[PDB]
């Protein structure tokens, strides 16, 4: 259960 | 880790965590050698006898990180890799012999109280620390047992191991590319690293200028804090020439 | 590379981690 990145490093 | 505890912040600012962008898990373990190198093992990233061959564009860094789970804002900084470097002579076929590969980020990383590299040893501080019953510190977010996972970052202390030790406690070929650690059976102590540890550092404290030094990384084990057996590490200051050779060219 | 090694939390600041003396101690 990992917390969401933030969408720019994808 | 196995019989680890919590990390204090700060403690291992060069951990590294290698994440997989789709689906987003934990990969493998690294270290930050500078502000734009990152060091793991070459398993983490070519293991063809289970279809593993990731590329640049399948990963990410995660640096600064303390919560394994956690997206730790301000804090953590992810990268990009430009580019991927194994060990020519990595031994995926046999025993994982030169388990070694280097990651080159697209951007440098910038430092902090969080973010710090450690230190490649030479071969004096490698001649003096590499001794039996010298202890290594072992980091990362693996699981805590063989058969779960850490809330937090996890260290463990664990000693170097005699060599003939280690090879009689396995039948796979140690070569003079690995070093074993941990605890006998009969020592009364245990702890080891297991899943989504491996690439990870094993480093030692230099009591001559007070810095720290990545002796190993955590390649490989027969399952995880098992009595009778220990955990095997990539010498890195054997492969120290093909690393100065990497950086040098790229 | 220079500062390599050298934690901002702990030898920038003179401050020691909870267990680094047990690896001094193993270095007989
Ligand atoms: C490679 C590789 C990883 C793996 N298992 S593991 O769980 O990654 C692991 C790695 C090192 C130690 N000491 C213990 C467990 N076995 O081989
Ligand atoms: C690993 O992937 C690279 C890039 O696609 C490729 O050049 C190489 O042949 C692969 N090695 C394998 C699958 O053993
Ligand atoms: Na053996
Ligand atoms: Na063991």
């Amino acid at each position: 259960d990992f917390e969401e990145i933030p969408e720019e490093y994808l | 880790i196995v019989e680890g505890s919590d990390a204090e912040i700060g403690m291992s600012p060069w951990q590294v965590m290698l994440f997989r962008k789709s689906p987003q898990e934990l990969l493998c373990g690294a270290s930050l050698i500078s502000d734009r190198w990152v060091l793991t093992a070459a398993h983490c990233l070519l293991y063809p006898p289970w279809d593993k061959n990731f590329t640049e564009n399948d990963l990410l860094v995660r640096i600064g990180k303390h919560s394994r789970t956690r997206y730790e804002r301000n804090i953590e900084k992810i990268s990009m890799l430009e580019k991927i470097y194994i060990h020519p002579r990595y031994n995926w076929r046999e025993n994982l012999d030169r388990d070694i590969a280097l990651m080159k980020l697209k951007k440098p990383v910038a430092f902090s109280d969080y973010i710090h590299p450690v230190c490649l040893p030479d071969r004096e501080t490698a001649a003096s620390l590499l001794q039996a019953g010298y202890k290594g510190r072992v980091t990362g977010w693996g699981n805590l047992k063989e058969t779960g996972q850490p809330s937090v970052l996890q260290v463990v202390n664990l000693p170097i191991v005699e060599r003939p030790v280690c090879k009689d406690s396995t039948r796979i070929r140690i070569t003079d590319n690995m070093f074993c650690a941990g605890y006998k059976p009969d020592e009364g102590k245990r702890g080891d690293a297991c899943e989504g540890d491996s690439g990870g550092p094993f480093v030692m404290k230099s009591p001559f200028n007070n810095r720290w030094y990545q002796m190993g990384i955590v390649s490989w084990g027969e399952g995880c804090d098992r009595d009778g057996k220990y955990g095997f590490y990539t010498h890195v200051f054997r492969l120290k020439k093909w690393i100065q050779k990497v950086i040098d060219q790229f | 590379e220079a500062d390599c090694g050298l934690r901002p939390l702990f030898e920038k600041k003179s401050l020691e981690d909870k267990t680094e003396r047990e690896l001094l101690e193993s270095y007989i």
